[PDB]
């Protein structure tokens, strides 16, 4: 757990996006500011051939976000595989033991891992993920964010047989006592 | 210092391949966790090894505390089921997406950028496989595999990839003089090998017959047998004589497992690290 | 005056636990001719002992020129089948029958009168018989047989009857400072013996359970292993690890096997008759 | 094989006949008289515990002659008992090899014996058998040492009919070459 940076200290936030971009999504809550067209957010999405220097240059960071694609486009690639290339580019977007400061990192999921690939992301991610509904979409969220209500789970099993960052946006809050407070 | 023994977390052990080429090599082995599901592994390495190995079931159990405690590891080797790398799904659907765990146990394993303690690893699998697979296999590794085939120091192809950090890694291959290079130095009494070497044996019985059978005895073709196998991947005669199997359960923990003295090759180096008897 | 090796002829020699007895006793065996018909058996004693048994096949095809031809021998041992010895056919129907084929062969192989040279016969056979079919044994073979129980030597209870000439047949039988005389000491490592001796043990996988299996592994109940069979009878381990048998065919070889150590009994004092290493 | 003896030289013959007796009935070829105390013939049924010296006992003998009791007769015995028992005692009854005398032996078979028990007696009888038929039906078949056209298919159905006594008129003849070697009385 991080202790809380004095106002006047906070910095722009660096963040790195993977397969999904929350640029704009990010700047209506002040973490980036408008007119920094080399601004703070690096987006990529075919990370099958970045190396770990590919990551350091892009570097440092200080959020590193990835999520599952929407639910009722048809994956091109295993729903895993998202999970694992975050897993890899974390690792190595993670700052040395001997320089710790705050560093957080987020994988949300649309609905498109099964109970085995929940349980995968959970192994890897080491937590167990929190879900989030509306009333009806809904995600999973798993994060080293300390996050601020009871569903069961047969709804969204249905719901998945039916065919967002509305409620993503809210998780990024307790960021704001570590990073400025643009516009 | 002074050199201790080798510490080693061996993940999808089979039938302990590793722990017999530690041994081998003479290098003393003050711990080996094995990780590994199917009972007859386990069983062949009990009785073989005497309960010297510390088997830990599925891999997929394993904590992040349990590597901390279980720890610390010298040496992280891994061999990846390889039935899914027709109805392939790949690296990432079926058992393949297992090779992560690994990846992932490796992670918890390595040292951290203080500790300059001597730390080795080492996967493997076949070359029979999807260049991406093998393109993402070498972006989690960070490294990129040597090819080395068991017919340069056995008496059968097996040409598997081998990622990780030993010393010497792609330094040639060189048969060493107890090396039994031909079939018919592999065979049994009154028996004639047909082949000098043979195909890639792997778990299938269809794998044997050359589909012509190996072996002449008393003028009538035979195949292979239990302790010829043995014989042809480098194992001890009888190391899968255990727990009432046939020919067709040895043949199966024999049809994955390592060549001797392919690990025996990469392993060597590990002698002037640890200590030795 | 100076001894010379031993000549042998076994009648259903089975996995040739004569040749077995008579190279660990340190007798020179200059010939060992073999009746048998099962071909797991013939490669089991054909791969254990290197071709140096001489095997015929069935025993009603030797001839009195095969006996003059293969001849002179030294020794002649049979073991009768003991199938028919509920559907029991006796001795003068199925496979009882074949007894007196021994008995005629072993006439053909018995020296004139005034031909004092050394000849010995033994001839086995199982307790469980009918009084009358025993009667006619003694009768045809003109002596009376010795019961032997493999218990005061082994780890399991096998009593026979054994007919022959043999010096000291009636001597008591004691025990040597190897044999394995209870059910632990043939056990592999993590393996728990429920007794201390098993009942007798015949080719049907009935006779393993005591109906309680035997043993306990892991806290599970479990059945005995060839490996373990094979130390139970006396053998050496894997010595019918041939041929791709599993646990079926090996434990249908031991059943019917003679135990080492009671034929090592019955032929130590062959020794002072014949030339040793 | 034996060398044929010389008529005044020629010796009341001994025989040991087991199952079947054939006493009157080698009388009436003149082997046997009818004054004899030991009778020379040596008639035996039960010899499942009959001894070597028991054998002994019972005299030298020159003729050993063993059956196979009656087609029509329930066997209370198998069929190969008669076959082992007879040369069982026949080796008993062998002279010495330091004593080479004329000694022949002989078993009959009534057709009871199947397939696998005419292979048996004749490997242990080291010889083939000979069958004699009888025109108007019967047969025998004989294993001998004395120097003594019907397909087989006729005996199988003979004896599959034959079950619902013993013919000594078929073996009687064979004993004819014995002549030439013991006492011929009138
Ligand atoms: N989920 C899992 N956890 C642990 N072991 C597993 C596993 N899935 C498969 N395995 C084991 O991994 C083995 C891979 S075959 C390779 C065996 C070993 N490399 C050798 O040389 O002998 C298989 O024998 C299988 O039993
Ligand atoms: N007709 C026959 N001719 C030769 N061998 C025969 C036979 N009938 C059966 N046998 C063999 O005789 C064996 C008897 S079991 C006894 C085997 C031997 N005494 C031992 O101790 O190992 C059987 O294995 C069978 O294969």
């Amino acid at each position: 757990m991080f202790e809380t940076v004095p106002v006047w200290r906070r910095q722009p936030v660096r963040v790195l996006s993977l397969f999904e971009d929350i640029k704009k999504e990010l700047t209506s809550l002040g973490f980036l500011e408008s007119g920094s067209d080399p601004g703070q957010l690096k987006h990529v999405v075919d990370v099958t051939d970045t190396v770990r220097k590919d990551v350091e240059e892009w570097g440092p960071f200080d959020l590193v976000y990835g999520a599952t694609p929407p639910l009722g486009h048809t994956c091109d690639r295993p729903p895993s595989w998202y999970l694992f290339q975050f897993h890899r580019l974390l690792q190595y977007a993670r700052p040395k033991p001997g320089s710790p400061r705050p560093f957080f990192w987020m994988f949300v999921d649309n609905l498109v891992l099964n109970k085995e690939d929940l349980d995968v992301a959970s192994r890897f991610l080491e937590m167990e993920p929190v879900t989030i509904p509306d009333v009806q979409n809904a995600v999973r969220v798993w994060s080293n964010i300390p996050a601020i209500a009871l569903v069961s789970e047969e709804e969204l099993s249905l719901l998945a047989q039916n065919k967002p960052t509305k409620l993503v946006k809210n998780c990024f809050l307790p960021l704001r006592e570590y990073f400025k407070y643009f516009s | 210092m002074r050199r201790r023994p080798i510490r080693v977390l061996s993940l999808f052990d089979g039938i302990a391949t590793g722990y017999l080429v530690l041994k081998e090599l003479g290098i003393k082995v003050g711990k080996y966790v094995a990780s590994e599901v199917c009972e007859e592994s386990i069983a062949v390495g009990t009785v073989k090894h005497e309960g010297n190995i510390k088997y830990v079931n599925d891999v997929r159990n394993i904590t992040k505390k349990n590597i901390e405690e279980w720890g610390p590891f010298d040496l992280v080797i891994g061999g990846s089921p390889c039935n899914d790398l027709p109805a392939r799904k790949g690296l990432y659907e079926g058992t393949g997406r297992l090779f992560f765990e690994f990846y992932h146990l490796l992670n918890y394993s390595r040292p951290k950028e203080g500790d300059d303690r001597p730390f080795f690893w080492m996967f493997e699998n076949v070359v029979a496989m999807k260049v991406g697979d093998k393109r993402d296999i070498s972006r989690f590794l960070e490294c990129n595999p040597v090819m080395i085939d068991a017919i340069k120091v056995s008496a059968a192809h097996r040409a598997r990839y081998f990622w990780g950090n030993l010393p010497g890694m792609n330094r040639p291959v060189i048969a060493s003089k107890n090396d039994k290079l031909e079939l018919q130095d592999c065979l049994e009494y009154n028996r004639i090998a047909k082949l000098k070497k043979v195909q890639t044996i792997t778990t299938k019985s269809n794998s044997i017959k050359q589909q012509l059978f190996p072996v002449v005895m008393n003028g009538k073709e035979d195949v292979l047998w239990c302790t010829e196998l043995e014989r042809i991947f480098g194992f001890p005669v009888h190391y899968t004589d255990v727990s009432n199997m046939g020919g067709g359960a040895r043949q199966k923990l024999l049809g994955r497992s390592w060549s001797v003295p392919v690990i025996r090759h990469l392993f060597a180096p590990l002698k002037d690290y640890f200590a030795c008897e």
